């Protein structure tokens, strides 16, 4: 009596490029766009990808080596060969950047900047940095510390643009 | 940052932030997004004696992290 | 543990319900793997997402 | 003393195969053959140094 592993029922896998071939000129990204096991954008061919990883800000294009990426709660800025942009912010997650022309970024929340709200951001960020004050302890102090800089991104991320 | 250092493991800081981030977004949109991130979840065994026992060995609510 | 495995129901379509399984190896025995999948020939199709 | 410019880039090219092939230990053989080639291009400067010494030694 022997089962079906979960991902033999999945039709799309990732595809990698032989070490020793020859290298082709692409100029699409494929990207894949993923929230809570389900995708914003499927195989989306986008001119470039901006991504802000723990150690920085990474700009992927077409033909980017081989990466992975552990973001934190930040924008990303997906560009099409249009020229037309399309900004959502992320909560956490990773990215995956394979030299065959893929980037699928897998993130726990992906909401687009439009749907976030300034106004409700400050003074929310207003009410944990009182709480930080009384908060009870270190660990209740680190975990409010956690809201206010996604807060305070989210507020900076709005003010850019 | 600092959450490393007192035992809170990766994705308790990422429930943390999923709610934070949804926190932000207009009271319009707030209840989409906020179906996502509502603890709804608990732990039990059956007791000896026709009830359940609850378990507190992890925690449900980002407050008591 | 050796490994933790979650075994659920995968909905083919409105009358297929098949049993699937998702089997995670602890860090211990999946880095051990994931060493040989880089070095080695072995695994070829993970040795770049290996290393 | 040009020399201490060549053993050193020398040993800068060894240095980075090492980390080469431990990130693509499947590419090994392309590596040490890209690196034997700069071995030999400085040896040529190195040669080039030695040859002016001589001549300034043995004449």
């Amino acid at each position: 009596h022997d089962l079906p592993e979960g991902f033999e029922f999945m039709e799309h896998k990732v595809v990698n490029k032989d070490i020793h071939a020859p290298h082709e000129n692409l100029e699409t990204l494929r990207l894949t766009l993923t929230r809570q096991d389900e995708f914003l954008l499927r195989e989306e061919p986008v001119k470039c990808v901006t991504v802000t990883g723990t150690n920085g800000e990474y700009g992927i294009y077409p033909g980017h080596a081989y990466k992975i990426v552990q973001l934190n709660p930040s924008p990303l800025t997906v560009e099409y060969t249009d020229g037309t942009t399309k900004k959502y912010f992320v909560s956490g997650g990773f990215a995956h950047i394979n030299n065959e022309g893929s980037c699928d970024v897998n993130t726990v929340e992906c909401t687009l900047l439009d749907d976030l709200d300034l106004a409700i951001a400050e003074k929310e960020l207003a009410a944990q940095q009182a709480a930080l004050g009384s908060a009870k302890d270190d660990k209740a102090k680190s975990v409010v510390e956690i809201r206010i800089s996604v807060i305070e991104a989210v507020i900076a991320a709005l003010k850019h643009h | 940052s600092s959450w490393r250092d007192h035992g809170i493991s990766y994705l308790k800081y990422l429930n943390v932030c999923t709610e934070t981030l949804h926190s932000t977004v207009k009271e319009s949109r707030r209840a989409k997004y906020e179906r996502w991130s509502k603890p709804c979840y608990t732990a039990q065994r059956p007791d000896g004696a026709g009830g359940q026992e609850t378990i507190d060995k992890v925690p449900i609510h980002t407050k008591d992290y | 543990a050796d490994r933790y495995q979650v075994i659920f129901n995968r909905f083919v379509s409105a009358g297929v319900q098949r049993n699937a399984v998702y089997n995670i190896p602890s860090y211990e025995k999946w880095k051990e793997d994931l060493a040989d999948a880089a070095s080695s020939d072995n695994q070829k199709n993970r040795y770049l997402f290996a290393n | 003393i040009a020399l201490a410019g060549v053993g050193l880039g020398i040993g800068t090219i060894f240095g980075n195969l090492l980390v080469a092939c431990a990130r693509q230990p499947n590419l090994t053989k392309m590596l040490f053959n890209y690196a034997i080639l700069g071995f030999a291009l400085t040896e040529a400067i190195g040669l080039f140094a030695l040859m002016l010494a001589f001549l300034m030694l043995f004449s």
